[PDB]
């Protein structure tokens, strides 16, 4: 019922970030301190691993398991999205603000950065756990899907959301609130096909799977709190974007079909408002009049 | 947003569900009370003004000299004696931008409308006060507008040539195509369209020398004409126009074609370089039957039997081309070609359409030559003759090059004033004296054809403005009783004047008695039919008119035997792109394509309605697109029949029709007579 | 030192189905024989049935076994214009022509067809044998890849082209020109990929892929020209399509690195008319000697 | 595959674990006992075949006229008695491929070796038996080599012109221009490479008659040019090549610079036109000391000078330019624009570099007119006068475009006959001919400046083959010694038969008086210095042939000075591309690319070794690119210094090294008195 839809709204979004001139954050880039720069590159590095993976990986595999043509036209335009599009937008950014040093530094940065590999192992492990024909580790990596992209990209999107809600960075917020609207319609796609295949099981089943939902959860959101404070205790912002990712988690939950888990609490409003003609042939009668 | 501009765009805000078309008079005011007046140069008397202007070679001294400054100033005096107004803020706007004379600095203001039109009438009376005074009161009058080249450069020392419409013929070998590169660069630089004839071009696999499969074709030239026409562009200031026909049965005529495809590569794909189709009846003939034609190879023929493919009767000469083995062609489907010239126009309003048998077969001037080719506008049509560009130390074969004289009637003011016989003969006058004063030393054929022809073109505006201000529908048989009335006058004396020129000067055209004229033929039509309106409305809008008759068109037949006629030709209807803001009036005698205009200068947004638009004439003022195309062809052939030269003919088309729509409208104006295609505008 | 601009190229050349309208190709369908309209329908249910096969696994393969984040979001990128752009384009022309009785009977017979069966398994046998980690079996594949990508599919888009020449459905046939200069980069591409593999063998291990490649494409070559005859000697064309197929053969090995198969032959004229050094800055007493 | 096919694949095919040199030689034979004989057109007698080949417009009959058949006949018999033998199957492929005359069908061989050797030299003895037995002599022994147009065209009905290369000077109006642009296709039409000097043309954002910025510089030229070129490309056969210079203080030399740059638009990229740009020693000054540079703006210096820019010495008005106010220019980093030229050679291969002090402190003919661009190949370096082509009907100022014939001894054919004295003369007699029956009827100033200069271009090929078959390493100091002796005795022998055809002509070339050969400033170095070999090795290379000392430099000066000097221009060293394969000598006094070149032909894939290359001599015939540019540079400067024209001189890089290094081989170069720099070709 839903996903020529999606076709539809996925291909009408389509983008390039060469679409959005950078130069014009030339300025408000030059003027940040140098506590905010080192936050603002590692969370888009941070951003550009996350969809490394989706694109690599995450998208393509569940793109295999997932039945119907259609399905996986969705499917497989969304893992387009995020590595032809989404994780090379970010090299745009780092490619204009920043020189080559520190942008070689920041790619160290991850690879040696331990929540963000212990992120990256804990989602990707799920996804290379399906086995064919089975459709429980095919809910579970389609749940690590929706965490992923409705959840842990937020402790990234929090800080140009930030700065484009205050005037600032405006090009390359641009660019991320595009990466978002498509991140939020593919949470709602990875999680209409989950939903799917939880309401296939018995009420035991289904308890199970709630259980890993939510433990899974837990376990993403404690590192993200540890990856949180050390990107943003310098900046002081730390405190304001854990209650964005708590609202974020209960997103991702609805889009599974669950609960909110988190108590509602007041998100900072400048982040808020970062939110040929046709032919017919010759008659032998068009020659007379 | 400047006070003009906010009292212009006041006339879509409507009041009591009507078009406040009044307010733009008032911007007009505030046009000229806020920004004219103000950025106006103004000297103590005329004296001055002619001084500085002299001095600072604004103008030229030759043409002022001529003159005592009592006559200069009583020119003057009597083109300020008029109170001339412009009644729409964008005729004044379009003059003040395009044609008045300003400063170096292009900050100040040094001609006004009556300044440009006094120095524009002391050039063409060249000495006589009196007829200085006459086309002062005709330009004043805005019965005559001079066009876009005579009117902005005449007497100005800074200035292009005062012809803007160039033909060339281009001979089959790589000196005539150099030297055609060469004049092409030259003219554009003076500031005038080119359009080359690439017909007798040989085509793509042809031999050089006896070496096969060895010429680039037409789309070679072709390329090396673009690039010519992108360098020479009016000392970057206009993009450089340029066009190129090729006959229909030429066999590249699909590349050529080819060369206006979107999907064309960038090394086939010229994209200044407007291209026509010559179409001879032969090619109907054969589509209309069905019958596969043949596309041939020019070097081929002319090999066999020593003339170009497109200098012989292609109705009489396709057979025994056909049937020589030794005349290289290849098989085409003519319906087919015809589709993809409907589709190109369609995409893109390529190619230009010339019929020529119709063209033809009103000729007056086929002994000198055939019509191969038009211009970039597709409306000179006139005998050219091709030119045989030797080696260097060697004499070239200077032919004939046409570049005609162009000045439109405004048939509005014109009518008005029942001075049809009187602006006929002044615009011939000056039209000669343009001609006469055109002297290009880099473009030899175009010279020695404008001194041995001394062709011009009078065309007419404002048709479609006249009957809608006066109730008649463009598409109305009325609307075409008027046409025919109206240029057959405009027929009858610029024949009386050529003719009168030529008895005064003694001397007639270049090969006149070879011409139609000469033998009385052009004039059968003229002594056997009665054009005066069958309609009792044109004929009350002809009052106050002599209406000439079969007599008079008799004693004009006698006449023209006795004395000759001094132009080959008189009449071309151009489109009157810009010129037709400024004289307030419709372009050409083509149907408005818009009742009110919306135009972006600058990061401003202006409104320009169709003159004399109003509650009343709002239907009457329908719109070209709107129209049927055959009966817009009707009118054109009906005003083509009193023209010797062509009409720009533009077919207005919607969306919603197809190229058989269009291929319908093309053999219907083959049928009707229609001589040019100029444009396929889609809506 | 070629991903980049492949990237740019494929990205640049984005379209989607809706651009052209069909509808006013029944203007000259209605005026074909049985005959046309038979080959036409089976050549392109043959299309459609290759090209996904190459959407669901060929390219999603590939992307898999291949090294490289740019290589992969390359790879991504081909694979999304396969499932998402060009099967919705081969089902549009499809309901455009025929009614969907008619469609539904097309696929049975060029399902149960030999030569069209025989193609496609041949294929997709080589995918299915890629193996983790053995650089071998990857380059068959890509091998596999390129014959259909720049060699397979051409005995197919012999037919559109001719008409598409001829000024006939020029709708599907404009179409049919984009998927085939998708088709085109494609076999460049993972032609480049497999050269990447072949260049790093031995001279044995070279001289062993090469009669490879080639046992491969004469297999399939006789095959195809089995299939030609299939198709085309109902509408009088099997000798052009012949020297087309060759013609392509020869640029798939020219995509492959390898010499020329077939000598050099014209082809059919209405299907033609269808078709950095280190910057060191000088350092002074470099003007000195 | 063909037998002499497989024969010539089995070199690389290792016997002992050494290559199968000698299985070349048997291909040849194959090549011969399968291909050549079969496919080779034979007459009962030498008489039929001249018929044959007369009446099917195969040759010229007037050049056969002035013998006799007996002295034909006597001709051929002495080229036959030498029983010349291609020792490579690619000698023989080459000639038989690209200049063995062939049917009209191209089925068919009808000429041999010996038939083409004794056609050229009758052509060349124009009458003279014994010249001709002596050219025959000459060419069998394959002492000397007549360029590529002459050895191709001499004495064909249906040849072309026999000149390589001419250049072209631009002057700065659109008249010159589009005379440019004709005379550029005209000779590209004629087969001949093209140059043209840009420099004159004024920069973009120029005035043309006082409309400011309106001009679109060098580039729109450049643009014109390439499109010319395309469309002129010898029927299609061979593609069309042309070369635009540009001196470096020219405003527009970074724009010229970007139409070779790989990511240029394509309104700006020229791809079929090479580039060349003209350093004065001022700029290498100025980024050597890092001071900033200022480009020119051509036509401010010619308005307040009256002069060209580059018709004056920059080296003494560059700070006069700077500090006028009247003169425009712009700032510019010369070690920036060094950088630049640097990065362009190794994308691309261009520009071309052309030391114009370095030219111009040994011209001989700096009073006629100073070296301001070279040719395609970069290595005519002469005197130029630009022409004023001005309007129609108009009579034109015929200025002096450069033109040179060329020809290549062979270095190891010539020592080994120990006629260096004997080989030079010929060859000057030969193109002293060539240059004399040359006659252009469609380039005016070629054709002026082929009469008054008689500049001739005498090359050399085959040193590296020579070097490395005598076992000298190309860059040790002993082959610079043995081309200092070689080249100078090349020179001082072209000198002496200069003077003796002035003599026995009694004419000299225009404007000799003026030169430095007339005032004895030219002999200086040769009647001060020794150039005998300083190595006891090089001297027994020249044993058995008498080396010009200081006395005998001394003698030919006097003679000079008393007979004057028939050639402006002797001594030009091209690149000699295709003809070296004929010859089995290494291309020009260039080092060897590679030791063994695989060349695809058809389908199949063949193996050119080096001539003479062997296991003993290996590592005699280094690589280019594994040698030291610097000592490459040491070489071409030692040649050049007894060259009077220039060297086509290509660097040879490595891909490992960066733009630093290239610019240093240039300024190394230019340190060592490096005229031109053809390419730089990376591995
Ligand atoms: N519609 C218009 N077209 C042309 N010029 C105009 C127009 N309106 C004003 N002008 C110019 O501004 C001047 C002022 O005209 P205005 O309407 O104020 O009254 P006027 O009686 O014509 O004035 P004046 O004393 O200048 O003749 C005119 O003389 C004329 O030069
Ligand atoms: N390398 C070569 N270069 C030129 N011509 C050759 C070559 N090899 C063979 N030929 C030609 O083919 C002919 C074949 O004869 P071949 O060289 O085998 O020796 P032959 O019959 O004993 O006579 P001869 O050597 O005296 O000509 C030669 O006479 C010559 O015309
Ligand atoms: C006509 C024309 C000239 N030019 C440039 C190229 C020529 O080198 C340069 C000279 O043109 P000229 O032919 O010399 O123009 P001119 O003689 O009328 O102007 P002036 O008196 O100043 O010499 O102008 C263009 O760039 N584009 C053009 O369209
Ligand atoms: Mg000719
Ligand atoms: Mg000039
Ligand atoms: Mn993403
Ligand atoms: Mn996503
Ligand atoms: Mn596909
Ligand atoms: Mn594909």
């Amino acid at each position: 019922d839903f996903t020529q839809m999606f076709y539809n709204q996925n291909v009408k979004q389509f983008w390039l970030p060469e679409e959005i001139a950078l130069n014009g954050d030339l300025l408000t880039w030059k003027y940040l301190g140098k506590n905010e720069q080192d936050t603002y590159m590692k969370v888009l590095a941070g951003l550009t691993l996350l969809d490394t993976e989706q694109g690599n990986t995450g998208m393509p595999i569940v793109a295999e398991h997932v039945d119907g043509h259609q399905r996986k036209a969705v499917l497989n335009f969304m893992a387009m999205m995020e590595n032809a599009v989404h994780a090379k937008s970010y090299s745009n950014i780092f490619m204009t603000l920043a020189p080559t040093e520190t942008i070689n530094e920041v790619f160290e940065w991850v690879k040696q950065n331990k929540y963000l590999q212990k992120k990256a192992q804990m989602i990707v492990g799920l996804y290379k756990a399906i086995q064919k024909d089975d459709e429980i580790s095919l809910f579970k990596a389609m749940v690590a899907s929706v965490y992923l992209e409705s959840f842990l990209f937020y402790s990234g999107f929090y800080y140009p959301l930030y700065f484009y809600g205050q005037g600032k960075l405006m090009q390359s917020g641009e660019i991320i609130n595009l990466i978002l609207r498509d991140e939020a319609i593919h949470g709602v796609y990875v999680g209409l096909l989950a939903q799917e295949i939880y309401n296939k099981q018995t009420e035991e089943k289904k308890a199970e799977l709630r259980e890993f939902a939510i433990d899974l959860l837990n376990q993403l959101y404690e590192n993200e709190l540890e990856y949180t404070e050390d990107l943003y205790d310098q900046v002081g912002l730390s405190h304001d974007v854990k209650k964005f990712i708590r609202y974020n988690a209960n997103k991702a939950l609805m889009n599974l079909g669950f609960d909110p888990y988190f108590e509602e609490e007041d998100i900072n409003p400048i982040v808020l408002n970062g939110l040929k003609a046709t032919v017919e042939p010759l008659k032998d009668d068009d020659f007379y009049f | 947003v400047p006070k003009w501009i906010q009292l212009n765009n006041e006339i879509m805000i409507q009041k009591d569900g009507k078009f406040q078309f009044d307010k733009d008079k008032e911007a007009v005011h505030s046009y000229f009370v806020d920004y004219i007046n103000q950025n106006t140069v103004f000297f103590h008397n005329l004296k001055e003004k002619l001084d500085y202007l002299v001095e600072n070679q604004y103008y030229e001294e030759e043409f002022l000299s001529l003159y005592s400054f009592e006559d200069i100033k009583e020119v003057f005096k009597t083109a300020y004696a008029k109170k001339f107004r412009f009644p729409s803020f964008m005729s004044a706007f379009k003059f003040y931008n395009d044609y008045a004379l300003k400063t170096n600095d292009k900050k100040k203001i040094l001609e006004r409308y009556e300044d440009r039109i006094s120095i524009v009438a002391l050039f063409f009376a060249n000495g006589d006060t009196e007829k200085a005074k006459e086309y002062v009161n005709l330009m004043i009058n805005q019965e005559y507008q001079p066009s876009t080249p005579t009117f902005l450069n005449a007497g100005r020392k800074r200035r292009g040539e005062l012809v803007s419409c160039f033909l060339l013929e281009v001979n089959d070998s790589l000196n005539d195509i150099s030297r055609a590169i060469d004049i092409s660069m030259q003219l554009s630089k003076l500031g005038g369209g080119v359009s080359l004839n690439l017909s007798k071009l040989r085509a793509k696999g042809e031999a050089i020398k006896d070496v096969e499969n060895a010429t680039k074709g037409v789309v070679g030239v072709m390329k090396l004409l673009d690039n010519a026409f992108r360098y020479a562009d009016q000392m970057g200031q206009r993009q450089g126009s340029g066009a190129a026909y090729l006959n229909i049965f030429h066999r590249d005529i699909n590349d050529f074609l080819d060369t206006k495809k979107i999907s064309a590569d960038e090394d086939v794909r010229v994209k200044t370089l407007s291209i026509g189709v010559v179409i001879p009846d032969k090619f109907v003939e054969l589509a209309r039957e069905d019958k596969a034609a043949y596309v041939f190879y020019p070097h081929t023929i002319y090999k066999e039997y020593g003339q170009h493919m497109d200098e012989m009767d292609m109705n009489e000469m396709y057979d025994k081309f056909v049937d020589n083995p030794r005349v290289k062609k290849e098989k085409i489907n003519p319906r087919k070609l015809l589709e993809k010239l409907a589709m190109l126009r369609s995409e893109s309003g390529y190619p230009y359409i010339m019929f020529q048998d119709n063209v033809n077969k009103v000729h007056a001037n086929n002994h000198i030559s055939k019509v191969k080719f038009s211009n970039l506008c597709s409306e000179v049509l006139q005998a050219s003759q091709v030119s045989s560009y030797t080696d260097y130390d060697e004499e070239d074969e200077i032919g004939l090059d046409i570049s005609c004289n162009l000045g439109s009637l405004n048939i509005l003011n014109v009518m008005e004033h029942k001075s049809i016989e009187k602006t006929v003969k002044l615009a011939t006058d000056s039209l000669t004296h343009v001609s006469e004063t055109t002297d290009i030393r880099n473009a030899p054929a175009v010279r020695r054809a404008n001194k041995a022809m001394k062709s011009i073109g009078l065309g007419a505006m404002n048709l479609h403005g006249y009957l809608a201000q006066n109730g008649i529908a463009y598409e109305s048989p009325e609307a075409r009783d008027f046409a025919n009335t109206f240029f057959m006058m405009v027929n009858f004396y610029s024949i009386q004047r050529s003719a009168e020129i030529a008895k005064e000067k003694g001397e007639t055209f270049d090969q006149y008695e070879g011409s139609t004229y000469a033998t009385g033929e052009y004039f059968d039509k003229y002594v056997s039919t009665d054009f005066s309106p069958k309609y009792e409305k044109i004929a009350n809008l002809f009052e106050g008119m002599h209406i000439p008759t079969t007599e008079d068109w008799k004693k004009l037949k006698a006449f023209v035997a006795e004395h000759g006629m001094y132009h080959s030709y008189r009449l071309c209807i151009a489109p009157t792109g810009s010129i037709s803001y400024v004289q307030s009036s419709t372009a050409s005698v083509m149907p408005i394509m818009e009742r009110i205009e919306e135009r972006t200068y600058g990061n401003s947004k202006t409104y320009y309605p169709m003159p004399g638009l109003a509650s009343n004439n709002w239907f009457f003022y329908k719109e070209a697109y709107d129209m049927d195309m055959f009966k817009v062809v009707d009118m054109i052939a009906t005003i083509q029949q009193h023209i010797d030269q062509g009409i720009s003919f533009t077919l207005f088309l919607k969306d919603t029709m197809t190229t058989r729509d269009l291929n319908r409208i093309d053999l219907y104006a083959h049928h009707r007579g229609i001589k040019t295609i100029y444009y396929a505008r889609t809506k």
